RNA sequence: CUCUGAACCUGUGGUAGGUCAGCAUCAGUUUUCGGGGGCGGAAAAAGAAUAAGGGAAGGUGGCUGUUUAUAGCCCUUGUUGUAAUACGUCCACUGGGGACUGAGGACUGCGGCUUGCCAAGGAUGCUGACAUAAUGGU
RNA sequence: CUGCCGAAGUUUCCGGAUAGCAGAAACUCAGAUCAGUUUUAUGUGUAAAAUGAGAGUUUCUAGUGGGCCAUUUUUGGUAAGCAGAACUGGCGAUGCGGGAUGAACCGAACGUGAGGUUAAGGUGCCGGAAUGUACGCUCAUCAGAAAGGUGUUAGUUCAUAUGAACUAGCCCUGGGCGCUUAAGCGUACUACCCAUACCUCACCGUCUGGGUUAGCUUUGAGAAGCUCAGACGAGUAGGCAGGCGUGGAGGUUUGUGACGAAGCCUUGGGCGUGAGCCUGGGUCGAACAGCCUCUAGUGCAGAUCUUGGUGGAAGUAGC
RNA sequence: GCGAAACCACAGCCUGGGGAACGGGCCAGGCAA
RNA sequence: AUGUAUAAAAAUAGAGGUAGGCUACUCUCCUGUAUCGUAGAAGAUGGGCGAUGGUUGAUGAAACGGAAGUGUUUUAUUGACUUGUCCAUGAAAUUCCAUGAAUCCAUUGCAUACGACUUUA
């Protein structure tokens, strides 16, 4: 159980590089004789169920790990024992004060964190 | 895999003793031999491996059990001496090695 | 400089293909002095290589490889289907191959 | 065998058999230089090949049979326009390529493609009449490095005498003669 | 663009697919049933090696409606022990020797899902066998068909 | 790869006729299949019996009985054209009979575009004798006077160096 | 008295975390060369071998005509024989080459070898190099 | 945003009520009935064997309620074509390989992938694959892919080695480059090329059939869980289901925030089939969010859409 | 020196065939600086 | 890049060579899988022997080569090398694959949509 991935590129919307005002988020295309709706060559793929992962592999990061937002101190402590499965992301508005309180109490309980050097500094 | 099987007139290999060659004998050297944390810095520990004796009279001794064998075959001792290579319009396919 | 060359050259034709969709994944090889299928059968297995120099010193050196295998011949002309590591540039088409000569099965 | 340049007699070939030769070999990343290309043939007679032209403008053969190929790559491909520049196409044979040796394609020739009995046309003798006006320089040239090429040869054939004369005298020849060699 | 006719015949023959193949018991309402699907079917007489080899390699049983391998002696008997039938070798001898239990052997085993064979067909596949086709009867030519297959 | 193979059939007894006739006949067919379905429509053609009014009692091949030995076969047929009429009797010298019909196949095949169904093999005879034989170019191979070149000689190796000889 | 693999000296004791290539023994799916055999076909047909006869030839010798000669052939038997080859078919006969896959995660089951062991209810070993760049992504 | 099912495209009476197709529920049965089925046989119909599939009802409710093409069938035709009715399929709701290209022709009908092999069609080059083998035919001075011919090719038949009359093929006259005992045609047999097709496996989902508690140190009871097996996957109108996102509301995280909230840009890194999400850096400076429910002025590419901004036109018309 | 409005999916060599226009995009072509 | 190696013409349905005095000869072809070159720590150290030749580098130019001659030889001498026949050491633990004129300018009319053009300067 390897976390292979069956596809990488995102799927982009269909014209949405010819226009701005156009956005890249997936829009199922419902035009009526919408060729690239209709699966021509040359055309874009289109989201599919059959584009799944493998399911003990989904929200698996590339080495392994999935994903999980600790907000404070508490939540760092609850991976204590899914450390080998879990990676303890750090939220993007924790203040750098508590992002080393949580670093260091992480580095001790044996889980990874994803984000462990941001607005930090080290100094010896 | 990576040796190319000549059809060369066999030379008698029974002379030497063969069996001290294993495993443990061509093992690569362990990992080893740990250096206290001062010496490291500066690089004032590096040793080196080279090829002790004993190896070089392993093979002395095969060469002294070999090299007499091989000169009574005529041309052998520069066969061996000589270095292969392919000219051009070379089929390896069809001239056999 | 005679000598060296413990290889046979061979050329990189294109890519396993219909008339009009292409399939890079695997590329089709003429090797020199192979001009059947069932002569192809001695280099099912070898490994070729795709040598090329690039302007970046890395290493120290100058060369970059792109290894690959030998997979099954391809027509009655000798031809054979190799997959390589990084499928090869569409520019390489017309270059050269080296095909060394392991893992020997002679 | 292939090689970075390769130089190909034209005379006693058909066009087309010879055109596809080059063309698969030019995609093939190899230098490919013709020679003697007035003197490609082309299966039937005089009037109808002459007649094709007039529906037809380079009077060059070289650039005839340049032109043949350039509409059998793919030139539109940045690929063919930069395979065209690897085939050169020349009247008669040049200095520059004389002294080297010329290799035919067995696949394009006329002794073994054409019905004996059957008519041909030479792109010279059509290209004559067609605007071409050099025929009797280039035929010059060609008697002037034959006569000369003919004296060359004439001094290798005695230096090959009288090496074949040394190497049978040599006692070393038969010694190993089990070689078959 | 099968005739409706034609594709009503061979949905009940359970050849819902291309290049499958299933056993069949040879009688009088056989010969002027499949005259419909002469162009789309071929067949012909399968020696006990592609008997054996069919049933070894592709033959799948149905057991509660699933396409159940048999690569063990138990499915069998557990399905068709009631006839007798309790090993591969019976299943074979129940289907070469077209046994009573013919019907209920053959609705066992799955329709083998065969594949493109090695080498291809001939030239020209959709015309009659022997037109140069591939299509229609064969006879003791099948056995070469189905070696292709396996 | 046709094979001459002998066929034997015969309508189905029956209490109104206890014993059916046995027709046999000697038709070239590339596999047995093949041969079975000719000689139903030949009987058709002439006797009108059904497949299923008939069934066929033994089928066999025939080999060449000295296929070592230069033989000279004359065959008629009746082929089918424009006007779906047409008769035709050939001469070719050949060792091998099934030789000889392959050859005639495709010399119809080409001169006159004849397909395989339309193709009737009527009768094939051995010709032996010197004043037999009646075809030109077989008589100008009769004579023992045949002595002449090699024709078509024309003899992947590209790119080769020298000239060919192409002489002797 | 135990314990804290507790701190240090003492060990230079023993095992060594990811990425990528290498070979090996296996398994599934295959593609491709082989070898050895069984049965069947006019029990191939032939052929050679093989004692004759007859015949004619595009006729050897004799002389276009001619009949084995100072070439012989063909046909017919005879002919060894159960010849061999080929073709068709089978082997629960066997020996190699190459590619793509490793899904599952104690134990069962079904088999074989002889409790143990195994190619039998899905891949494990030996190694290396890189890592302090390779493999990677944009 | 994704997932499943998915027509009808029209009978019939008469703008409609029917029907039919598709569903949704309720029923009774697989030891019962069936089938755009095939036989047997009695007189093409009818009745009674095989091959398969579980089959039949009742209720209520969306959409359709056109055609085109092709096949055929005919009737007449009518200059001649053709027209007129039908007949049955295909497209229409359907992509892919081939046909130079081309909606109607030849193949094959679609989850994401790896290998294998093929169909139709192809192997001179463009072009993936034999400038394969065997045999002929084609000479065109427009090839090729009604007839005539001091036109040939093979000839046949009849006359006495020659002619005449004929038999037939082909030529002449009336996709590109090139190809010419072909790279043309025709037949045959080998080998090879490749599709969203066929096989084997992986994976996603869907449906169906299981298994699972005195919760047994296999620990796998979010029983809404875990686990096992098999087949399957086009889609408009339309039906069903699960989710993502915005503003605010009660509960909650003893949540985040001047050690930097929200926002914004960025070829930083990740996550999800996707809607979307999490995070690093730069700006930034005072607020904000995850979860369970409540709620609505909640999601944009169009509307010659409203408002504001901004270009080319253009330093143009010109003044 | 002072300075618009109209218009604007995007473009702009043809040759032919491409069946439904197809040329303004497709394939064969040449051109293409 | 990896030997970055190779020169007749011409028939091909007869050519070529070989030899004799165009006339009588003969021989080879039927390809290149040919031929040349390819031996050493990339090819070591020396000892020789043996050629006493060969291989070449370095320069000193001689002729040939018009076409695109730019290269073919001839060498003159020198420097090395020489596995031609041989020896003795030596080469490695990386101890399994990855490697100064001219233009503008002035002149200028020989010009003249405007440049250009036109001499002079």
């Amino acid at each position: 159980v390897n976390i292979i991935k069956k596809r990488t590129k995102p799927f982009k919307r269909h014209q949405s590089d010819r226009f701005k005002r156009v956005g890249e988020s997936w829009r199922k295309p419902r035009g009526i004789d919408s060729c690239v709706r209709r699966r021509f060559r040359g055309t874009i793929s289109m989201p599919k169920i059959g584009y799944g992962n493998n399911k003990k592999t989904r929200y698996c990061m590339p080495n392994g790990l999935k994903a999980f937002l600790v907000r404070n101190v508490s939540d760092v402590e609850l991976l204590l024992m899914h450390n080998k499965t879990y990676a303890a992301e750090i939220a993007g508005n924790v203040s750098a004060r508590k992002r080393v309180e949580i670093v260091e109490k992480a580095r001790a309980l044996g889980v990874k964190v994803t984000n462990a050097g941001a607005k930090v500094r080290s100094q010896e | 895999r990576y040796v190319i099987a000549t059809s060369a007139p066999k030379i008698d290999v029974s002379g030497v003793s063969v069996e001290k060659f294993t495993k443990a004998y061509f093992a690569k050297q362990k990992r080893s031999g740990p250096v206290k944390k001062d010496e490291a810095f500066f690089a004032e520990n590096a040793p080196k491996n080279a090829l002790p004796a004993e190896r070089i009279a392993d093979q002395k001794a095969v060469d002294a059990k070999l090299l007499p064998a091989i000169k009574a075959i005529p041309n052998m001792k520069e066969y061996l001496a000589a270095s292969f290579a392919l000219s051009n319009g070379d089929r390896p396919h069809l001239m056999k090695f | 400089a005679q000598g060296h060359r413990l290889y046979v050259k061979a050329k990189h034709l294109s890519f396993q293909r219909s008339k009009h969709v292409i399939h890079p994944g695997t590329s089709i090889v003429k090797i020199e002095g192979c001009d059947s299928k069932e002569e192809a059968q001695f280099y099912l297995g070898k490994r070729v290589c795709y040598v090329y120099k690039s302007s970046k010193a890395v290493r120290g050196s100058k060369i970059r490889v792109i290894w690959g295998t030998i997979a099954r011949p391809h027509g009655n002309s000798g031809a054979v289907r190799a997959r390589f590591v990084h499928n090869l540039p569409a520019k390489t088409f017309g270059s050269s191959l080296r095909v060394m000569l392991y893992p020997s099965n002679i | 065998e292939f090689q970075k340049v390769v130089v190909i007699d034209a005379k006693g070939h058909l066009l087309g058999r010879l055109a596809s030769v080059v063309a698969k070999q030019l995609l093939g990343g190899q230098k490919v230089v013709v020679v003697r290309c007035e003197e490609l043939n082309i299966s039937g007679h005089f009037f109808r090949n002459k007649l094709k032209y007039l529906a037809y403008h380079f009077r060059a053969p070289s650039r005839i049979f340049q032109k043949a190929v350039r509409g059998m790559l793919p030139h539109k491909t940045a690929r063919g326009q930069a395979a065209l520049e690897h085939l050169q196409a020349v009247e008669g044979i040049p200095p520059p390529f004389d002294k080297q040796k010329r290799v035919v394609v067995p696949a394009a020739l006329r002794v073994l493609r054409l019905k004996p009995g059957r008519k041909y046309c030479t792109v010279g003798r059509l290209s004559s009449e067609v605007g071409w006006k050099y025929n009797d320089i280039v035929a010059k040239l060609e008697e002037r490095r034959k006569v000369k090429s003919a004296a060359f040869y004439q001094a290798k054939l005695a230096k090959q005498k009288k090496i074949a004369s040394a190497k049978e005298a040599s006692p070393v020849n038969q010694k190993l003669s089990q070689f078959g060699y | 663009n099968i005739p409706p006719k034609a594709r009503k015949i061979m949905q009940l023959l359970r050849l819902l697919q291309i290049n499958n193949g299933i056993f069949v018991k040879f009688n009088k309402a056989i010969k002027e049933m499949l005259q419909v699907v002469e162009p789309y079917v071929t067949y012909g007489i399968p020696n006990h090696k592609t008997v054996r080899e069919l049933i070894y390699k592709r033959g799948f049983g149905k057991v509660n409606k699933q396409r159940i391998p048999l690569s063990d002696n138990a499915i069998i008997e557990a399905a068709l022990g009631k006839y007798s039938i309790l090993s591969v070798e019976d299943l074979i001898h129940e289907i070469y020797t077209v046994g009573p239990n013919f019907k209920q052997a053959a609705n066992f085993l799955w329709p083998f899902k065969l594949s493109s064979p090695l080498g291809g067909w001939r030239e020209r596949k959709f015309k009659h066998f022997i037109e140069g086709g591939d299509a229609g009867k064969r006879d003791e030519h099948i056995n070469g068909l189905v070696q292709k297959m396996l | 790869a046709l094979k001459e193979y002998q066929v034997v059939g015969r309508k189905v007894p029956t209490e109104h006729e206890p014993v059916p006739k046995l027709f046999r006949m000697r038709l070239f067919a590339p596999n047995e299949s093949v041969a079975k379905s000719r000689y139903w429509y030949f009987l058709k053609m002439i006797n009108k019996v059904k497949k299923a009014t008939g069934e066929i009692v033994a089928i066999n091949e025939i080999s060449e009985p000295k296929p070592l030995k230069a033989k000279v076969f004359g065959i008629w047929i009746r082929y089918d054209s424009r006007s779906g009429t047409h008769n035709m009797y050939k001469e070719f010298r050949d060792t091998t009979r099934v030789g000889a019909v392959e050859a005639m196949y495709a010399d119809m095949a080409a001169r006159h575009r004849a397909r395989f169904r339309s193709i009737r093999i009527l009768k094939v005879v051995e010709v032996e004798k010197k004043e037999d034989v009646r075809r030109n170019y077989v008589k100008q191979l009769l004579n023992p006077h045949l002595k002449f070149p090699l024709p078509h000689r024309r003899t992947k190796k590209v790119f080769a160096p020298h000239r060919p000889s192409t002489f002797y």
